[PDB]
């Protein structure tokens, strides 16, 4: 299993409603939940990513 | 110019030219924010000379701040190195230079100077290599910190393609030496930068304090005079009113330094216009009006009004 | 909306927050210079139009300088392009008409206008 | 203080002496922004501290 | 290390964000290597209590 | 039987012992007020009754 | 003015006057708590006025 | 300090921030009625403890 978020509902549908309303088990806030190296640097135009990280480039210790 | 905002993305890779691109639009922002108290493009913050090389004829500067019109800031202090040494040989028989700094200007298609080798168009933006990274623990590695680009034009200044801010002037002595004159000054984003105005001005306020004294000693003295109904001491009471209302004003602004001169023009205005109404029989059209862009032909005028009004 | 600043040492995965939030700090530090002696629910620097279309029931504009008073800056010469037609068509007396230039809010989980979706409130967005 | 802006043209390392430098120079530029028509310093916008907590002696905080 | 969300849609995740290390001082102690704005003054009242001055007022950049 | 202060989070499933959990606390808390001067198990305000059916074995409360 | 209760179940559900009468019930217990705040009537605590606006026939409260 | 009640119509969202203040002003309520005869700093009610642990040196509640 794997802690998922967002899909944002687009209703937010948590206005307390008076003419018709529904509870049993449908209640949330506003987001739901979902369970079910040596690399360089600034250069031009593709290839700066290691996709998202960007590491690899100021152990200059140990 | 088309200034561009970016987007950071995620999955967006990296490139050199968002930074930038970044980095020219807070100085935007602080036009956008200056902009609301400024007339005209600004000047000088502080300039010193060593005129100790002079008899060798040289000239180099020492400490130099000035503000730049488009938003650019110069700092010899902390971010920028000093411009190199003038040679006034060429103009070794004449009688005055007037001597102005020099950035110059940008396009967008070029960029840095790459060693001289293509001179051709003056550009900035010279580059060097110092080594400071001591904010958490260590020295060693190397960046490139960027410099810019400042010279000094003096004779022929007016074939720039460079944006010019005079600083200093020169003129021949009986003895054939050039030296710097103590007169008018290039514009100011202070009152620091100008000894001259810091010795005048304080001579017209302490100048000012004394027919004051003197005024107050002719009427506090004699309890019916503080209520009379003599034509000059109804003149009297109201030139009173006239001093008193605007002698704390200048007196807080002239214990000061550095504070735009735009504020000190809209204070001595009105003490000139409120006296210029008194003992005269000329015209309303000697008040100067406020030339910023100029070296400022205005502001030792001005004095002069001043000074024959009070005596 | 809180404003977070970070820490940089020594090697750190660059993550979109650490840029995101340094240009809001830097956006926040001009207007609280800009208070210092003003007022701040603030307007329009300057506003040009078009007007050869109103013997048809349509407007466009040509230029918008506006400075919103949360201190967010607009300048139709420099990295914002103008506002589509306004429309006419729904007009009954002539005096009614009062345009606003309309702005959508921000709110901390949004983000922009990805196309292909539906919403009931939109937000900035990545044109080009 | 040494302030040193950098300049990013092509195959720099990234590394933290940029920004830093980068960030304290937007804060001088906007700090002499502010010092041009006032000639003040800066000074305090709000201090509230608590009061029930005075006589049992201790000094707690809110916004400052 | 808290939480900040991206602001274009996605999830958020931990980064190391700076937060001053504030301290509150006393004026009749020893302050050199510190950087100081006073805020408040404390006075001693009948009840042996301690209470407030509204006499004293700090260097202000507001009314 | 305890009592338990339910935790308003955001993003989470809302259930009915959250508000009666929530419900059921504040009369314990005036219950708590109330025992600090007075000490006894309270009684009755205002009984009253009918009387018309009483030839007939029959009663009828009316307020109480 | 009849102060209803309202009643959480698995199958009820949200509307205004779920929390209405809710908020209603416990400031009417405040009142059945007290039997010395009810021997005399409800109170006044804190009243304070200015009067440098009263040359201008003007009147304005500062705390209540 | 500040305590924001609640506005409750048909509109809001069910936001999290209501039933914390609504909940916080409830004890407000509370204490109010208790200051209308004592005047304390609250004490204590049972505290009692299990001597059988302190020749170990370790102290432990079985009621607070």
């Amino acid at each position: 299993h794997d802690r998922r978020r967002i899909p944002l509902k687009t209703p937010l549908t948590m206005r307390v409603h008076h003419p018709v309303s529904l509870k049993s088990r449908p209640v949330m806030g506003d987001h739901a939940t979902d369970v079910n190296s040596l690399l360089p640097d600034a250069r031009l135009s593709c290839r700066p990513a290691a996709g998202s990280p960007q590491l690899g480039r100021t152990a200059v210790m140990r | 110019m088309k200034i561009y905002r970016p987007l950071w993305e995620d999955g967006a890779f990296l490139m050199p030219q968002q930074f930038q691109q970044q980095a020219a639009w807070d100085v935007h922002l602080a036009d956008s924010v200056a902009r609301m108290g400024l007339a005209h493009p600004w000047g000088v913050v502080a300039a010193e000379f060593d005129d100790s090389l002079l008899p060798l004829s040289r000239l180099n500067a020492t400490r130099l701040i000035v503000r730049f019109p488009d938003g650019t800031l110069i700092d010899t202090e902390r971010a920028d190195n000093l411009p190199p040494v003038c040679d006034l040989s060429t103009v070794s028989d004449r009688s005055l230079v007037d001597i102005v700094l020099a950035l110059p200007l940008l396009n967008a298609n070029g960029g840095n100077l790459d060693n001289g080798s293509e001179s051709e168009r003056p550009r900035r933006w010279k580059s060097e290599r110092v080594n400071v990274q001591e904010l958490a623990g260590h020295e060693q590695s190397e960046v490139a910190v960027l410099r810019h680009n400042l010279t000094l034009r003096m004779a022929h200044q007016e074939n720039a393609a460079w944006l010019t801010c005079p600083v200093t002037r020169l003129v021949r002595d009986a003895q054939g030496q050039w030296c710097r004159d103590p007169r008018f000054i290039p514009p100011l984003l202070t009152l620091s930068a100008s000894p001259s105005l810091m010795t005048e001005l304080l001579e017209l306020l302490h100048h000012l304090q004394a027919r004051r004294q003197r005024l107050m000693s002719m009427r506090r003295e004699n309890n019916a005079r503080l209520a009379d109904f003599a034509v000059a001491d109804v003149s009297l009471f109201w030139l009173l009113n006239a001093l008193n209302s605007a002698e704390p004003v200048l007196k807080e602004l002239l214990d000061m330094p550095y504070r735009h001169p735009e504020l000190l023009y809209r204070e001595l205005a009105r003490l000139a216009g409120s006296l210029l109404t008194f003992s005269l029989e000329h015209n309303v059209d000697a008040v100067p009006a406020y030339h910023h862009e100029t070296p400022e032909n205005v502001f030792p005028p001005l004095l002069s009004l001043l000074n024959r009004l009070l005596e």
